[PDB]
């Protein structure tokens, strides 16, 4: 099963396998104020945290950048995570998705993909404890350690166009002139992590992310400002269709970045390949 | 980080307070030692049990340390909640 | 009277700030150790 090797490898291992020997887990009570939770996230240096509801005596989901994006899109910080989740009836409509330590990595990848989420809490059925938080990135690194170290399938050599991996239609992008609030709206509208920034020609010049929006807002100074000006407040990776899938992967993992902009010789944007596109290609397929 | 909570009251008084706090809590408790304990909180929502242990240590001539140890929803989190409630009452 | 990886299972705490209490403890799952921090409103 050389051409299905990766699938086999992932079905062979458990989520328990990529949990660190010693790890730290930050947990919020849903009664926590969004502002304080936000600052708790920063001081700990994490982008998301599992949510524990005291009334329900249960983990009810995750607090992610997207949740902030939605919030900002509508006192935001005074109200409890509860109140905000209730406004969207989040517990009922997008209920917690969790996975067991003994479940396979393949199941984890599949779950992440089909549920369109990036965080997958590893919970022990026996104690109900959350042990770890799975992500595409962590799973990919694990797969990568295997990829580099054992004979590769022939398709790993195949180019991107050749393999048809990535998204090449309805790409969500922004122009340098585009106001930040406009970008805000399109984030919520397209459910996408980052937006390529393009000039009048359409060439890619920068990438704008949900975190940029949140950074700008935390600054409390107006959303009306364009995309490049906001980008000046800070502190691009692309690929070509002719490049090999293996080379694309290395690039992703090396720079610990989440996706590449696929572009023309002139840098006009053709497509986008993200970690999930990679995982589904290798593992789920 | 801090291990448990500290107190400079007389050991017997400290233990008198804990039992009081536990009763206000409605948690059932038993006494292994004069200043050591096992606390069982049954769970209202999940109808399950969470058990922890309290041991009173001395630290210096004038100071004592109350130690919270869990016993093998979420059991870790419930342990935190049981401890939090106790400390809130003791905080008063 | 009172008696004067050992920590495993022992409650730990950061001092309270902004009416939020942070409780932490390290528990073992198999060969893995998880240090959990609970941020709960006082
Ligand atoms: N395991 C999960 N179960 C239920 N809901 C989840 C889970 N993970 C995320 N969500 C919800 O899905 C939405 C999308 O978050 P997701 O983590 O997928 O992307 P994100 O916000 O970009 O986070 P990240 O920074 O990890 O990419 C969020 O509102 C979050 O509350
Ligand atoms: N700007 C965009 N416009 C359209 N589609 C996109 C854009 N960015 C990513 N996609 C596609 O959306 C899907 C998920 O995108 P996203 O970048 O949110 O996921 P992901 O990045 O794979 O998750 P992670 O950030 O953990 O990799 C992927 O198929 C990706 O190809």
């Amino acid at each position: 099963s050389n051409s299905s090797v990766y699938t086999t490898f992932m079905k062979s291992h458990r989520c328990y396998d990529l949990i660190p020997t010693s790890s730290k887990l930050v947990v919020f009570d849903t009664s926590l104020q969004v502002k304080k939770a936000f600052f708790a996230l920063v001081t700990n240096g994490v982008r998301a945290a599992p949510l524990w509801d005291s009334k329900k005596q249960s983990f009810v989901g995750m607090l992610t950048i997207t949740d902030f994006i939605n919030i900002l899109h509508r006192e935001l910080e005074e109200h409890k995570i509860e109140t905000w989740r209730e406004v969207y009836l989040q517990d009922s409509f997008k209920p917690l998705v969790c996975i067991s330590p003994n479940a396979s990595l393949f199941d984890a990848v599949s779950s992440l993909i089909r549920n369109k989420i990036h965080r997958l809490p590893v919970i022990d059925p026996e104690s109900g404890n959350t042990l770890y938080i799975l992500t595409h990135k962590r799973i990919l690194k694990f797969l990568k350690l295997f990829i580099t170290e054992f004979p590769k399938p022939e398709f790993m050599s195949k180019s991107l166009e050749e393999l048809q991996i990535g998204t090449y239609a309805n790409i969500a992008m922004v122009r340098t002139t585009t106001p930040v609030y406009v970008a805000l709206g399109i984030f919520v509208q397209h459910r996408v992590s980052a937006l390529p920034v393009v000039d009048e020609k359409g060439r890619v010049v920068d990438i704008y992310s949900k975190f940029d929006v949140i950074n700008l807002a935390a600054e409390k100074t107006n959303l009306d400002v364009s995309v490049t000006k906001a980008l000046q407040h800070r502190s691009v990776l692309k690929c070509y269709l002719h490049e090999t899938l293996e080379a694309i992967i290395n690039r992703l993992v090396e720079a610990e970045v989440h996706r590449l902009v696929v572009v023309d010789e002139h840098d006009v944007v053709k497509g986008i390949v993200s970690l999930s596109d990679i995982l589904q290609a290798l593992v789920l397929t | 980080w801090h291990l448990g909570i500290r107190s400079q009251s007389r050991p017997n008084d400290i233990m008198a307070e804990v039992c009081r706090a536990i009763k206000q809590l409605d948690y059932e408790w038993k006494v292994v030692n004069p200043y050591y304990l096992r606390v069982r909180r049954k769970n209202p929502v999940t109808s399950t049990f969470s058990k922890m242990s309290l041991q009173l240590y001395q630290v210096d001539s004038r100071t004592y340390l109350l130690d919270f140890r869990s016993i093998d929803g979420s059991h870790t989190i419930e342990f935190f909640e049981m401890c939090a409630n106790l400390i809130k009452i003791l905080a008063q | 009277a009172p008696p004067i990886h050992v920590m495993l299972n022992h409650l730990y705490a950061l001092s309270i700030k902004d009416g939020v209490m942070v409780l932490s403890a390290t528990h073992r799952y198999k060969k893995k150790y998880v240090t959990t921090l609970l941020y709960k409103p006082i």
